C-alpha cells in the first residue's frame, strides 16, 4: 500500500544546501504529521524535526534549528526538507516518518526507505584493487584462501563478484575504513590448491559512482 | 460677552466683577438655585429610570442562552454604553449641582466627560451598524454573500473603533475637555474663538464622521430595506400579513429615524446656527438643552430598540411585576 | 415465582453496590478528572 | 498541567472542527424543496423540467435541494418526528383520483400546532386543477363534507379547501397559503415558487432580526 | 536535556530462550496524565526499523506478541520470551516525553554457539602492490567466536605498533561467525628495512597464539 | 410489587449533578450518540453529515466523519474500538472501520435490503450486528462478507429500537404498535411479546446484571419489567408532566435512573423509592439521546441543542 520514496542523496559540498523530498502514496496524506529521523554511521539515532497537520506547528532540534526548513504540500503529498548549512557532522541516512496523534494512536509506526546524505570534498576516484595470494618461499596445505583488496576511492559503496557470481558461501567481504579521508575494503574467497590452478576465478569490482567495472583473475606466484 | 482662563471659560459678563470659575466659587451669581433644584430632581428621576433596565439587559442577556445569537451582540454594545453613561455621566454632575460648582479638577473633569461621551459615541454606532446588519441579511447586495457570528464580532469591533475615533483627541491636547455653557458639565470646547488647540478641525471631523456619515448610512438602508419591502409586498397583493409587516415595518423605521434625529439633530443645530452666525454671543440657559435632551435620547435609547422588539418586549410584559422569561419553559405540553 | 421475590432479588443486586457507584456515594474531586 | 506532548491532539480538533462548521457553510444556502403527496398529484411534470430522490436544479443564482415520500397517515412518523427546517411543504393532491381528503383534515389536525412542526409552511398546489373543477361538478363534495356552505364555482371551492384544512385547526391565526392555479402543466412555475420562497426567508429574516 | 541509558553490548542469548534488555532515564518520565512516554524500536541490519513498543505498555501492528513489555516509573526492559532466529539485531529505546526527543544507544541481540577456531592466513604483498610502493601485508582470520580477538605483529620479530589496522565483520549468519582482517599498511623503506613478518592470532578458543610468517630473506 | 415491598429502604439524599463538561461544535440537531467501552470515547450523530466520536476526558474533537447521505436516526460503537455503526432513512447501513486502516475511514459494509427506514443498530463484536428498521422485522447479520444471515418478524408496526444484556446473547425491542418483544438471539421463535404502554415506545434499556429491564416513551409513563413477568412491575410517572420522555438508560450501580423529558429536563430518579432523585437543568432544547459509562462514573446527554453535556 505505502511507498515513502526519498530522493535527493548523494554528495554535498560544505556548508551548502539541499532539497529533499518523500514521494508519498497510499494513505491519505492530509492528517499526518511527518517527523524527519537521522541515523549517524555507527551512533545513536536521533530526532531532527516535525510538522504537524495544519502546515503550521514546527519543531526542530538543537544543531539545526534555524538552518533547516521543514514544509508539506497537500495537493503533491510532498514533504519538502530544505537543509542549509550542510557539514560532515549530520552525514548520515535520514528517513522520513509517518505519525498520527489521538488518544490510543500510533506513532511514528511506519518507515521510510532512507537515503544517504554525505558532506565531503572526496571527489570520485576510480579505485585501485589487488590480488592477494601465496608468494615466494610461501608452500602450501591444502586449501588456501585468495584475496582481493580495493583501496582508495570514494562512492559511498561499491561491490564485487566473483566470475560473475560463481560462489557464495567461500565469499566473505570484510566492509569499509577511512584512510586519509578514503575509503577502504576488501573481500575474499578460499579455493582448494586442486580446482586451482585449474579453474579460471576472477574478482569483479563495480564502482556505482564511476560506473567502473574492472576485473581481476587470480594469479599464482 | 464671556470671560476665559487657562482651564475654564465662562460665556457671562465679567464686567461687573461677578464673574469666577466654577473651580473656585459656586455659579449661583448668575442662574436660580432653584433652576439647579429642579435639575437635580430630574436627574434623580433619570438615573432612577435608566440604571435598572440595563440591570435587567444584562441579567435577562446571561439567564436565557436563546438570546446571545449573531444578531443580537449589538443590543449588548448598546447596552454597555448606556452602562458606561449612567455610571460616568450622571452621578458626577448631580454632585456638582448639589454643589452648584465643580471640585474635582481638569483631571475629574477629563474623567467625567471621558466616560459620558464614550458612551454616546458607542450608543451612535450601536445604532448604525444594526441598520447595516438588517440591511445586509434581508437585500444581500453583493452575490452571494450570507451572515455568520465572525461578522457580528467584527461589526462589534467597528464600534469601538469609531468610539476611539471620538473618546481620543481631547486626551492630546487637541481640542481639549473643560467644563462647559453653565460649566456643570464637562465635554469639549467647539465655540471659543482659539485656534491653538485647534478647534475647526475637529469640528469638521465630529460634524463630518459622527453625524453626517450615519445619517447618510441609515437613511440608505433604510431606503433600501423600506423600498424593498415595499417590492416584495407589491409582489403578493393579497397576504394580509405581510401588509401588516409593511406597516409596522414602515412605522418602526419611521420610529428610529424620529429617535435619532431628536438625539443629534439639536448639537448640530447648536454647531450649525453658531458656525453659520460666527461671533454671536448667547447664554449658558440657552447652551444647556441640547446636552439635556442628548442625555435624555441616553434614556429613551432603550425605548425604541430594548422596548419595541417584539421578540424582546416579551421581557416588560414578563417584568413589571415579577420576572421569569424563557427558562420558564413555555412548552405547552401535547 | 411471585414478585416480591425478584424485588428481594433486585435489592440483593443493589445493596452491596454503593462502594462502587462514584455517586450515590459521591466522588473526591482528586479521584475523577474532571477538575477544570 | 497539562504541556506534554498533546500539542497534536488538540491541534488536530482544530483542523477537524474547522471542516466541521465549513460544512455547514453549504448547507442551508440552498433550501429543501419537498415533494409530498399520493399518486397523481401532478409533481411529475414539476420534476420533469427539474435511496430515495433528489435533485439539483438550479434557477437564478440559488442551487436548490429536493427529496420525496409518498403515502400519507403512514409516511407521517417519518418526518413529524425525524425531519428538520423546512421551508417548503409541496404538498401535491391529486384533484381526480380520490377517500384522501379527511387523510389531510386529520393530518393538518395532527402537523399545525404540535411541538415538533407548529411551524410549518404548508402550501397546497391544486395540479392539474381543471382536473379540480372537473371533479367538483361530477361529483359535488358534500360526500366527503357535511359543512359545505357556498356556491357553484371554483373560487369558494379551493376556498374551502383551504377552510376544511384550517377547519380543524381551531386555535392558530394563518399559514399564507400560495395556492398556484396550476395551468396546463407545462407552465412557468419556477418563478412562482422562486419568489414564493424569497418571500418566506425575507418573512424568517424579520422575524427575527428585530423589525416584526 | 533529558538522556536515556542503556548497555551498549549484550550477551548472544541461545534460540530458543527468553531475554532482556534494560534502558533507563535521567528523569522521571511519567507525567501526571497516567502512562509513561517510553518507545521500544527494533532494527534488522540493512532494512529499516519498525517499532515494537509504543507508550511502554502496547505491542504494534504486525508484531507477535512475545515481546512482553515491562515498566517501572523509570527504569524499563523489553523481555522475549523465546528467541527466534529472526529478531536478530539493534535495539532502542526512545521516550517521548517533552520535546526534543533524544533516542537510547542502541543494543545488540546476537546468536549463541559454540567454540569455533580461528581460520589464519597471511599474504605478503605481490608486484604490482610492490610497484605502488607503501606495502599492503594482509591477514585475514575467519570463523570465530566472539570477534573479540587480539593480533600480534612480530616485524623481525619486533611487535609494531604503527601501520595496524583492523576491520571487523557483523555475525555472518550463513554460519553463524565472525570474520577480520587485518592489514599492515607500509612505506617502501618500512617493506624494505626488515626482513622476518609474523601475523599471530589470540583468541580465547586456546591460549596458543597462531603464528603465519614470512621472510624478505 | 415492587412498590409495596419497597417498605425497607432508607432515603438516598440530596446529590449535586454538576455540569463539568461543556462540549462545543455542532450545527444541527442531534439525533444519536453513544460510548466507547472504556468510559472514556463519545460517539455522536447529528443532522449536517458529520459523525463525531469523542474524548471526553480532554475534551476534544478526535473524529468526524463524512456522511453521503444526511439521514441518521441511529449510530453503535463496536466494543472493540475499530467498527462505528451508522444508520439512516435510505437503508444503507455503513459500517465504518476506524483503526487498521490507514488514514481514512471508509465503509466495508453497506447492509443494503430492508424496505423502511433503519431505525437502530447495536454491536456484538467485530463479527455481527444487530439491526432494527421500519420494515416491521429485525435483523442479525453478518459483515465480514454482507449476508443478512438471520431475519425475525412478527411485529404489525415500525421498530424504533434495539437493546442488549452484556452478556451478547439475548436481545430486546421496541416498536411502534407499543411493543416489547424477547428474542433470544441464536434462536428467536416468538417469545413473548409485551405491552403497558399506549404510545410508540421510543427509548428502551437493559439493567446491567441481565434479569430485567425498563422502557422510556413519549407517552410520558416509564415502566420496569421483569425478564419472565409481561406486567408491569414499577411504574415512573410524575404525576405532574405529560410531556413525554426521549430516552433511559440506567447508572452502574442500578440504584439511579436517568430520563429526559421534552421539558427540557433530565430528572434522575431513584432507582429505588420512586422519587425525584434530582433535577438536571440547562438544556437548550429536547433531550435526545443520555448515555451512562461503563462504570457509571460520568453521564452524558446529547440534545437538539447542538451541544454535548456532561454530568457528574
Ligand atoms: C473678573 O474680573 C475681575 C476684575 O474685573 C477679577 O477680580 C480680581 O481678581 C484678582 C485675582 O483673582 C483679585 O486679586 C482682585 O482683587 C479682583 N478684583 C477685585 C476688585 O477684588 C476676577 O478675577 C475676574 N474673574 C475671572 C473668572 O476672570
Ligand atoms: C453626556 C454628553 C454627551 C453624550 C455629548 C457628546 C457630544 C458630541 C458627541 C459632539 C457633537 C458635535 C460637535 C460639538 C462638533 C461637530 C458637530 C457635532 C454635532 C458632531
Amino acid at each position: 500500500d505505502v511507498q515513502l520514496v526519498e530522493s535527493g542523496g548523494g554528495l554535498v559540498q560544505p556548508g551548502g544546501s539541499r532539497k529533499l523530498s518523500c514521494s508519498a502514496s497510499g494513505f491519505a496524506f492530509s492528517s499526518f504529521g511527518m517527523h524527519w529521523v537521522r541515523q549517524a554511521p555507527e551512533k545513536g539515532l536521533e530526532w531532527v524535526a516535525y510538522i504537524s497537520s495544519g502546515s503550521g506547528t514546527i519543531y526542530y532540534a538543537d544543531t539545526v534549528k534555524g538552518r533547516f526548513t521543514i514544509s508539506r504540500d497537500d495537493p503533491k503529498n510532498t514533504l519538502f526538507l530544505q537543509m542549509t548549512s550542510l557539514r560532515s557532522e549530520d552525514t548520515a541516512m535520514y528517513y522520513c516518518v509517518r505519525s498520527i496523534y489521538y488518544y490510543g494512536s500510533s506513532p511514528f509506526d511506519f518507515w521510510g526507505q532512507g537515503t544517504t546524505l554525505t558532506v565531503s570534498s572526496a571527489k570520485t576516484t576510480p579505485p585501485s584493487v589487488y590480488p592477494l595470494a601465496p608468494g615466494c618461499g610461501d608452500t602450501t596445505g591444502s586449501s588456501v584462501t585468495l584475496g582481493c583488496l580495493v583501496k582508495g576511492y570514494f562512492p559511498e559503496s561499491v561491490t564485487v563478484t566473483w566470475n560473475s557470481g560463481s560462489l557464495s558461501s567461500s565469499v566473505h567481504t570484510f566492509p569499509a575504513l577511512l584512510q586519509s579521508g578514503l575509503y577502504t575494503m576488501s573481500s575474499s574467497v578460499t579455493v582448494p590448491s586442486s580446482t586451482w590452478p585449474s579453474q579460471t576465478v576472477t574478482c569483479s569490482v563495480a564502482h556505482p559512482a564511476s560506473s567502473t567495472t574492472v576485473d581481476k583473475k587470480l594469479e599464482p606466484s | 460677552c464671556g470671560t476665559e482662563g487657562p482651564n475654564f471659560y465662562v460665556p457671562f459678563s465679567n464686567k461687573t466683577g461677578v464673574v469666577r470659575s466654577p473651580f473656585e466659587a459656586p455659579q449661583y451669581y448668575l442662574a436660580e438655585p432653584w433652576q439647579f433644584s429642579m435639575l437635580a430632581a430630574y436627574m434623580f428621576l433619570l438615573i432612577m429610570l435608566g440604571f435598572p433596565i440595563n440591570f435587567l439587559t444584562l441579567y435577562v442577556t446571561v439567564q436565557h442562552k436563546k438570546l446571545r445569537t449573531p444578531l443580537n451582540y449589538i443590543l449588548l454594545n448598546l447596552a454597555v454604553a448606556d452602562l458606561f453613561m449612567v455610571f460616568g455621566g450622571f452621578t458626577t454632575t448631580l454632585y456638582t449641582s448639589l454643589h452648584g460648582y465643580f471640585v474635582f479638577g481638569p483631571t475629574g473633569c477629563n474623567l467625567e466627560g471621558f466616560f459620558a461621551t464614550l458612551g454616546g459615541e458607542i450608543a451612535l454606532w450601536s445604532l448604525v451598524v444594526l441598520a447595516i446588519e438588517r440591511y445586509v441579511v434581508v437585500c444581500k447586495p453583493m452575490s452571494n454573500f450570507r451572515f455568520g457570528e465572525n461578522h457580528a464580532i467584527m461589526g462589534v469591533a467597528f464600534t469601538w473603533v469609531m468610539a476611539l475615533a471620538c473618546a481620543a483627541p481631547p486626551l492630546v491636547g487637541w481640542s481639549r475637555y473643560i467644563p462647559e455653557g453653565m460649566q456643570c458639565s464637562c465635554g469639549i470646547d467647539y465655540y471659543t474663538p482659539h485656534e491653538e488647540t485647534n478647534n475647526e478641525s475637529f469640528v469638521i471631523y465630529m460634524f463630518v464622521v459622527h453625524f453626517i456619515i450615519p445619517l447618510i448610512v441609515i437613511f440608505f438602508c433604510y431606503g433600501q430595506l423600506v423600498f424593498t419591502v415595499k417590492e416584495a409586498a407589491a409582489q403578493q397583493q393579497e397576504s394580509a400579513t405581510t401588509q401588516k409587516a409593511e406597516k409596522e415595518v414602515t412605522r418602526m423605521v419611521i420610529i428610529y429615524v424620529i429617535a435619532f434625529l431628536i438625539c443629534w439633530l439639536p448639537y448640530a443645530g447648536v454647531a450649525f446656527y453658531i458656525f453659520t452666525h460666527q461671533g454671536s454671543c448667547f447664554g449658558p440657559i440657552f447652551m444647556t438643552i441640547p446636552a439635556f435632551f442628548a442625555k435624555t435620547s441616553a434614556v429613551y435609547n432603550p425605548v425604541i430598540y430594548i422596548m419595541m422588539n417584539k421578540q424582546f418586549r416579551n421581557c416588560m410584559v414578563t417584568t413589571l411585576c415579577c420576572g421569569k422569561n424563557p427558562l420558564g419553559d413555555d412548552e405547552a405540553s401535547t | 415465582m411471585l414478585v416480591s421475590k425478584c424485588c428481594e432479588e433486585f435489592r440483593d443486586y443493589v445493596e452491596e453496590r454503593s462502594g462502587e457507584d462514584p455517586l450515590v456515594k459521591g466522588i473526591p474531586e482528586d479521584k475523577n478528572p474532571f477538575k477544570e | 498541567t497539562l504541556s506534554a506532548e498533546d500539542k497534536a491532539a488538540v491541534e488536530r480538533s482544530k483542523m477537524i472542527d474547522r471542516n466541521l462548521r465549513e460544512d455547514g457553510e453549504k448547507a442551508a444556502r440552498e433550501v429543501k424543496l419537498l415533494l409530498l403527496g399520493a399518486g397523481e398529484s401532478g409533481k411529475s411534470t414539476i420534476v420533469k423540467q427539474m435511496g430515495i430522490v433528489e435533485t439539483h436544479f438550479t434557477f437564478k443564482d440559488l442551487h436548490f435541494k429536493m427529496f420525496d415520500v409518498g403515502g400519507q397517515r403512514s409516511e407521517r412518523k417519518k418526518w413529524i418526528h425525524c425531519f428538520e427546517g423546512v421551508t417548503a411543504i409541496i404538498f401535491c393532491v391529486a384533484l381526480s383520483d380520490y377517500n384522501r381528503m379527511h387523510e389531510s383534515m386529520k393530518l393538518f389536525d395532527s402537523i399545525c400546532n404540535n411541538k415538533w412542526f407548529t411551524d410549518t409552511s404548508i402550501i397546497l398546489f391544486l395540479n392539474k386543477k381543471d382536473l379540480f373543477e372537473e371533479k367538483i361538478k361530477k361529483s359535488p363534495l358534500t360526500i366527503c363534507y357535511p359543512e359545505y356552505a357556498g356556491s357553484n364555482t371554483y373560487e369558494e371551492a379551493a376556498a374551502y379547501i383551504q377552510c376544511q384544512f384550517e377547519d380543524l385547526n381551531k386555535r392558530k391565526d394563518t399559514k399564507e397559503i400560495y395556492t398556484h392555479f396550476t395551468c396546463a402543466t407545462d407552465t412557468k412555475n419556477v418563478q412562482f415558487v422562486f419568489d414564493a420562497v424569497t418571500d418566506v426567508i425575507i418573512k424568517n429574516n424579520l422575524k427575527d432580526c428585530g423589525l416584526f | 536535556d533529558i538522556v536515556m541509558t542503556q548497555a551498549t553490548s549484550s550477551v548472544p542469548v541461545t534460540p530458543g530462550e527468553s531475554v532482556s534488555i534494560s534502558c533507563r532515564s535521567s528523569k522521571s518520565l511519567l507525567h501526571s496524565n497516567g502512562n509513561t512516554y517510553l518507545y521500544w524500536f527494533l532494527q534488522r541490519p540493512g532494512q529499516s526499523p519498525q517499532l515494537l513498543i509504543y507508550r511502554m505498555s502496547n505491542l504494534a501492528s504486525g508484531v507477535p506478541d512475545r515481546f512482553s513489555g515491562s515498566g517501572s516509573g523509570t527504569a524499563f526492559t523489553l523481555t522475549i520470551s523465546r528467541l527466534e532466529a529472526e529478531d536478530v539485531g539493534v535495539y532502542y529505546c526512545m521516550q517521548h516525553l517533552e520535546y526534543p526527543l533524544t533516542f537510547g544507544a542502541g543494543t545488540k541481540l546476537e546468536l549463541k554457539r559454540a567454540d569455533a577456531a580461528p581460520t589464519v592466513s597471511i599474504f605478503p604483498p605481490s608486484s604490482e602492490q610492490l610497484t605502488s610502493g607503501g606495502a599492503s601485508v594482509v591477514c585475514f582470520l575467519n570463523n570465530f567466536y566472539p570477534k573479540d580477538i587480539n593480533v600480534k605483529w612480530k616485524i623481525d620479530g619486533s611487535e609494531r605498533q604503527n601501520g595496524v589496522l583492523n576491520s571487523w565483520t557483523d555475525q555472518d549468519s550463513k554460519d553463524s561467525t565472525y570474520s577480520m582482517s587485518s592489514t599492515l599498511t607500509l612505506t617502501k623503506d618500512e617493506y624494505e628495512r626488515h626482513n622476518s613478518y609474523t601475523c599471530e592470532a589470540t583468541h580465547k578458543t586456546s591460549t596458543s597464539p597462531i603464528v603465519k610468517s614470512f621472510n624478505r630473506n | 410489587t415492587l412498590s409495596q415491598i419497597t417498605n425497607n429502604i432508607d432515603p438516598v439524599g440530596r446529590i449535586q449533578m454538576r455540569t463539568r463538561r461543556t462540549l462545543r461544535g455542532h450545527l444541527a440537531k442531534i439525533y444519536a450518540m453513544h460510548w466507547g467501552t472504556d468510559s472514556r470515547l463519545l460517539v455522536s450523530a447529528s443532522q449536517d453529515g458529520k459523525l463525531i466520536i469523542w474524548d471526553s476526558y480532554t475534551t476534544n474533537k478526535v473524529h468526524a466523519i463524512p456522511l453521503r447521505s444526511s439521514w441518521v436516526m441511529t449510530c453503535a460503537y463496536a466494543p472493540s474500538g475499530n467498527y462505528v455503526a451508522c444508520g439512516g432513512l435510505d437503508n444503507i447501513c455503513s459500517i465504518y472501520n476506524l483503526k487498521t486502516r490507514e488514514g481514512n475511514v471508509r465503509v466495508s459494509r453497506e447492509l443494503a435490503g430492508h424496505t423502511g427506514y433503519l431505525s437502530c443498530c447495536r454491536f456484538l463484536d467485530d463479527n455481527q450486528i444487530v439491526t432494527s428498521s421500519g420494515d416491521t422485522t429485525c435483523a442479525l447479520w453478518d459483515i465480514e462478507t454482507g449476508q443478512q444471515t438471520t431475519t425475525f418478524t412478527g411485529h404489525t408496526g415500525d421498530v424504533m429500537s434495539l437493546s442488549l444484556a452484556p452478556d451478547t446473547r439475548l436481545f430486546v425491542s421496541g416498536a411502534c404498535d407499543a411493543s416489547a418483544k424477547l428474542w433470544d438471539v441464536r434462536e428467536g421463535m416468538c417469545r413473548q411479546t409485551f405491552t403497558g404502554h399506549e404510545s410508540d415506545i421510543n427509548a428502551i434499556c437493559f439493567f446491567p446484571n441481565g434479569n430485567a429491564f425498563a422502557t422510556g416513551s413519549d407517552d410520558a409513563t416509564c415502566r420496569l419489567f421483569d425478564l419472565r413477568a409481561d406486567q408491569e412491575l414499577m411504574t415512573y410517572s410524575h404525576d405532574n408532566i405529560i410531556c413525554g420522555i426521549t430516552s433511559v438508560s440506567f447508572s452502574k450501580s442500578g440504584r439511579l435512573l436517568l430520563a429526559g423529558y421534552d421539558d427540557f429536563n433530565c430528572n434522575v430518579w431513584d432507582a429505588l423509592k420512586a422519587d425525584r432523585a434530582g433535577v438536571l437543568a440547562g438544556h437548550d432544547n429536547r433531550v435526545s439521546c443520555l448515555g451512562v459509562t461503563d462504570d457509571g462514573m460520568a453521564v452524558a446527554t446529547g440534545s437538539w441543542d447542538s451541544f454535548l453535556k456532561i454530568w457528574n
